[PDB]
């Protein structure tokens, strides 16, 4: 009874997938779902600004948290 | 406020930046799910409300050089009451970056 | 009180109803400094930020201009006697210390609240900003006004099931205050301006010249004007020097008569989109004022 070989592919994860699905790095503040993500300001005077975009039946809300580091 | 960026970027070794984030996950006692060596599906149960939240960490390559960490989250399925899974889903995001990041 | 049409389609209507399809909420963590929140007010375009309590994990209260005012009014005083405090308190530290032994919760609304409910609680709680809060998720979905609310109900309400007190004046109505009215001169200094707004709870003031009569107007939207300089040492200077750095080209003040039409009054304030309109006789000598809150407390109680 032979020994058995296994056939191994890591190359479809050698590296990240590229971005773009459409989705945007930079927004410079109605656009297609980059709905969920975290957005974020440059950290400026110890703080944090983090921003997202959230669905409640047909209302979209951007909030943004002001949030003390 | 002007420029929005998605995420947050690093020029880190990809799996640096994925080993650092997994540490992070287990130190906050959140639980996870590898979906890929580059997606994480994460879950955290909320020790003042008890309600639980989930979200999404995702590596982007955007150079020969940088990559751009991508957190998303999912959704569940008079004075208020404890709890906003948005504020839960920033502190979430916010907690992680802490916890497996410096800014350089 | 009654049965007008106007009370039937508040009934009818829930709060989800006015949210635009798009709309930001900035929220501030508790344990942020005040001279950081307030300059996130001005920055993003937006005069009101519910309160997020971190060790609580939920919302706790609102941050507005009236707050500012309050904060602003109290740092001028303090620094005539040495104390320098404010400016470095965390919102959490200034609650403390205003909201003293009173409890005030956060009031809010349901989506699927009617607007009724909405109106009667801005009136009952005698507030200007309803943050609107899914009771699935907790999020707050919008921060309902007074403004807003006029506006939905002038554009979609049939203008000829028509009520009889929509031809009657503001006279006859009463709708509106006539006495005791806020007012400063040209020369008032800010700071002075201010003790005013605190004192009287009132969120504008009519500019008024030697005869009386009113030339401008200085209003509460005009004090975080001050948020956006390093500098606040510039209270001192007079009323019509602080309102130069307004925002466009300043056509005059919205005036109205005693003896016009609600409907007329109610179609001026929409169109104009500001607050109140100062109340004026022949010879625009300032006779009263007439607030959004005159107006929606008059639509809720059928026309009183
Ligand atoms: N929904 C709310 N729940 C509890 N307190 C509020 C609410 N909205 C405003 N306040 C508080 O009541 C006071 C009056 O503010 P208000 O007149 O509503 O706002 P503005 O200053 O924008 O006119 C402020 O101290 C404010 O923080
Ligand atoms: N009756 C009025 N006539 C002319 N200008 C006004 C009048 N009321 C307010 N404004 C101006 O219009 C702007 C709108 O502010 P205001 O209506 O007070 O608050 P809000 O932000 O709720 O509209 C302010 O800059 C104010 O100076
Ligand atoms: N400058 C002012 N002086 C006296 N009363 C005012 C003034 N501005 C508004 N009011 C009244 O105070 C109440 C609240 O108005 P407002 O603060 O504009 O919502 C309403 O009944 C107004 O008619």
């Amino acid at each position: 009874g032979q020994e058995m070989y296994a056939f191994r592919s890591e190359e479809r994860f050698k590296s990240p997938p590229i971005l773009p699905p459409h989705l945007l790095q930079v927004i410079l503040n109605p656009n297609h779902v980059m709905l969920n993500h975290l957005y974020a300001l440059s950290i400026k005077d110890s703080v944090m600004v983090l921003s997202a975009t959230h669905r409640y039946k047909k209302k979209y809300v951007t909030t943004l948290l002001y949030k003390p580091i | 406020s002007m420029a929005w960026h998605l995420g947050i970027r690093s020029q880190s070794r990809p799996n640096d930046i994925m080993a650092e984030v997994c540490r992070a996950i287990k130190q906050l006692d959140y639980e996870w799910k590898v979906v890929n060596p580059y997606y994480l599906r994460v879950r955290r149960k909320n020790p003042v409300t008890s309600t639980f939240s989930k979200m999404s960490l995702q590596l982007y390559q955007v150079d020969s050089r940088t990559y751009l960490l991508d957190f998303r989250s999912i959704d569940d399925e008079v004075a208020p009451r404890p709890g906003s899974h948005t504020i839960e889903f920033f502190e979430m995001c916010a907690n992680l970056i802490k916890n497996s990041c410096t800014v350089n | 009180s009654n049965s007008s049409v106007y009370t039937t389609f508040m009934k009818s209507h829930r709060c989800y109803d006015l949210i635009p399809t798009s709309s930001k909420l900035v929220v501030f963590d508790t344990s942020l400094q005040v001279k950081k929140a307030f300059f996130a007010l001005v920055t993003n375009g937006v005069r009101a930020a519910p309160l997020w309590d971190s060790k609580k994990q939920s919302f706790v209260g609102m941050l507005t201009i009236t707050d500012f005012i309050n904060i602003l009014h109290r740092y001028y005083k303090s620094a005539l006697v040495q104390i320098y405090e404010l400016e470095e308190h965390k919102i959490e530290t200034w609650r403390e210390v205003y909201l003293q032994d009173s409890f005030k919760p956060l009031v809010c609304i349901s989506p699927n609240a009617s607007l009724f409910d909405a109106v009667s609680s801005l009136i009952r709680n005698k507030i200007h900003r309803l943050p609107v809060i899914d009771p699935e998720s907790g999020n707050t979905l919008y921060i309902l006004t007074h403004k807003r609310i006029l506006k939905f109900l002038k554009l979609f309400i049939t203008e000829f099931p028509k009520p009889e007190f929509m031809s009657k004046s503001l006279e006859e109505l009463q709708i509106g205050t006539y006495a005791n009215i806020a007012m400063v001169r040209t020369t008032t200094p800010v700071y002075v301006a201010l003790g005013i707004f605190v004192q009287h709870r009132v969120s504008a003031l009519p500019v008024v010249d030697e005869k009386g009569r009113v030339v401008d107007i200085y209003s509460k939207f005009d004090v975080i004007n001050l948020a956006a300089e390093k500098t606040y040492n510039n209270l001192d200077v007079s009323v019509t020097k602080a309102l130069q750095h307004r925002s466009h080209y300043f056509e005059g003040v919205l005036k109205c008569y005693l003896h016009e039409t609600l409907e007329a009054i109610i179609n001026r304030l929409v169109e104009a989109e500001v607050h109140r309109l100062v109340v004026v006789d022949e010879h625009d000598v300032v006779k009263g004022i007439v607030s959004l809150s005159d107006i929606l407390q008059a639509l809720v109680l059928t026309g009183g």
